[PDB]
């Protein structure tokens, strides 16, 4: 006698033991899944079923996070030296309302 | 009428459904596969078992000459010898001064107990697929087994019902099989003519009781080597108890989905994989007009509370304002979930309560009672207990594993920057502009 561990498919495993009839069992989910209203670490959830496509969302969340933020930084630092075009150093600030876009 | 449905291949799993017609009552649709029936073509190759080498009296020409002669018996083997030293209990059989010569020879045949011990080379093709159907509409139920196919209708009431052909085309029978007292082994037999000493299937015959075999195990004679009257024959080890030996363990324990096989017919059963889609036909006197029908209204759901089990332990609860009493049917056109009692009696103003399955953590859909529809949500959590083998995901996930919250917050997270793009570009062109007044 011993004592055995067995990783249960999820769609079923069969049980064949003694020469009775064998019984067939089958897998389903446990983990925390859905919120309580409050924040959470879903993901923990979706991370023990389905190793996949569960990573793969954060990694994508992120970059286009990421090209976001990126593309936003670039655009307004290049809006506010064009909005430094007026390089005009004869006359005052064009407008001080603008100014204050800038800085 | 007809319509047509798409059902997946498994036993003990009802599938429910409707039927729309103009001023008929929508009529439920129950359909359960009983069970599976995958018979193939096979014919019979040859067949093999322990056999028993032949030891007859050797021939013995005394101060003389002898030739061998062949024999039509299997796997036969001669040879003569000369300068014979014949012995025995009652002494030298013949006399001359070591003249004599012997002939031997030996052949096989197989044994008394192969009669039940005997082992079939199978060659099989074509799988088909018989499925067993129980159809039950307007509280009759009515039956019908048809071959998969989907251009031979069976008969049961003189009705004609056609299901498949399968999504996929699944067997576990391989090209070449054995039987052996009512086991089958999964193994590329030699072909029948094709003798190899110590492997499998070394004797081959085309029936049992064969008188003409064919066979070669590699026997040898050896020369006369003592005082007494002896045919020493050496020969390789049965190839029937070595196969037997490691066999390998038996398809049983190696088939997918679980196929329960049987021998007599050499087929399948009671095994589960794919869709099959079929049509039905039901006669229009079946069908039943609204005007009889119970009118129902002001009808409202609720969710008292639900599991995303994988069981059926989902519980729901409706409210109705009738003005007419007797029975309507109760539906879900959503996928998702599926009921588990298809009508229920209808009273002025009564409540009843349902008991449903989901394979979906967020309960939300639509359901019909009688002919009307509404729209019921609610949220189910995972259970205790995570192992079971009862029937599960009467409908398979379709990625609605995802919540409402969930969506929510992705929706929250994603953010407008091509917006502020555009408004920066927008931006940067007027001011590009005012700037080239100077
Ligand atoms: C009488 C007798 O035994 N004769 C044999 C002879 O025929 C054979 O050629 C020789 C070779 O071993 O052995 C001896
Ligand atoms: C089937 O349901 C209808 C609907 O009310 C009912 O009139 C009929 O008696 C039922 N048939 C049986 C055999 O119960």
């Amino acid at each position: 006698t011993t004592s055995r561990n067995f990783s249960v498919g999820r769609e079923g495993l069969e049980y064949v033991w003694g020469n009775h009839e064998p019984v067939r069992v089958w897998a389903q989910e446990s983990a925390p899944g859905d919120p309580h209203g409050w924040p959470h670490e879903i993901i923990i959830h979706y991370y023990h079923r389905h190793p996949v496509y569960t990573v793969i969302v954060l990694c994508g969340v992120a970059l286009a996070i990421l090209v976001g933020t990126a593309s936003s930084a670039a655009c307004i630092a290049k809006a506010r030296r064009d909005c430094l075009t007026p390089y005009a150093l004869a006359p005052n600030a064009t407008v001080p309302t603008a100014l204050a876009v800038l800085c | 009428f007809e319509h047509a449905t798409t059902v997946p291949n498994v036993p003990g799993i009802p599938y429910k459904a409707l039927v729309e017609r103009a001023g008929y009552a929508p009529l439920n649709l129950e359909i359960t596969v009983v069970s599976s029936e995958l018979t193939p073509s096979t014919n019979k190759e040859y067949v093999t078992c322990k056999f028993h080498t032949v030891v007859p009296s050797p021939q013995v020409k005394c101060c003389g000459s002898l030739e061998c002669k062949a024999s039509s018996k299997a796997d036969y083997t001669c040879r003569v010898f000369g300068g014979v030293y014949p012995f025995m209990w009652g002494g030298a059989q013949c006399f001359c001064d070591s003249e004599n010569t012997q002939l031997s020879e030996a052949y096989v045949e197989f044994a008394p107990d192969c009669t039940i011990d005997h082992a079939v080379a199978l060659k099989v093709h074509t799988a088909a697929l018989k499925v067993g159907l129980r159809i039950v509409y307007g509280n009759t139920t009515a039956r019908l087994d048809t071959f998969v196919n989907g251009v031979t209708p069976g008969s049961s009431r003189d009705l004609k019902v056609i299901a498949g052909p399968i999504s996929a085309a699944f067997s576990p029978f391989d090209h070449k099989v054995v039987i052996r007292k009512g086991l089958v082994y999964n193994y590329d037999f030699p072909e029948y003519g094709a003798m190899n000493p110590g492997a499998f299937g070394d004797i081959q015959a085309s029936s049992l009781d064969a008188t003409d075999i064919v066979a070669r195990t590699d026997i040898r004679l050896l020369k006369p080597s003592v005082k007494n009257i002896h045919v020493p024959y050496t020969q390789a080890v049965s190839g029937y108890e070595m196969w037997k030996n490691n066999s390998g363990r038996p398809l049983q324990e190696t088939a997918p989905f679980g196929c329960k096989i049987e021998v007599e017919p050499l087929r399948a059963t009671n095994c589960a994989y794919g869709h099959i889609p079929i049509s039905i036909d039901i006669p229009d006197a079946a069908f039943v007009r609204s005007s009889e029908s119970p009118t129902i209204l002001e009808v409202s759901c609720t969710v008292a509370d639900c599991i995303y089990s994988a069981d059926f332990g989902g519980s729901l609860t409706l409210q109705y304002k009738a003005n007419r009493e007797g029975h309507c049917p109760v539906h879900s056109h959503s996928t998702t979930a599926v009921l588990k009692e298809a009508t229920t009696h209808v009273t002025a103003t009564g409540s009843i309560t349902l008991h449903f399955s989901t394979s979906s953590p967020q309960a939300n859909f639509i359901v019909s009672l009688c002919g009307k529809k509404t729209t019921c949500n609610a949220e189910c959590k995972p259970p205790a207990d995570h192992i079971i083998g009862e029937p599960h995901k009467v409908d398979q996930e379709f990625q609605a594993a995802v919540s409402k919250t969930s969506w929510n917050w992705l929706l929250a997270l994603f953010g407008g920057a091509s917006s502020l793009i555009v408004v920066g570009l927008i931006v940067l062109v007027c001011s590009s502009m005012l700037i080239n007044t100077r």
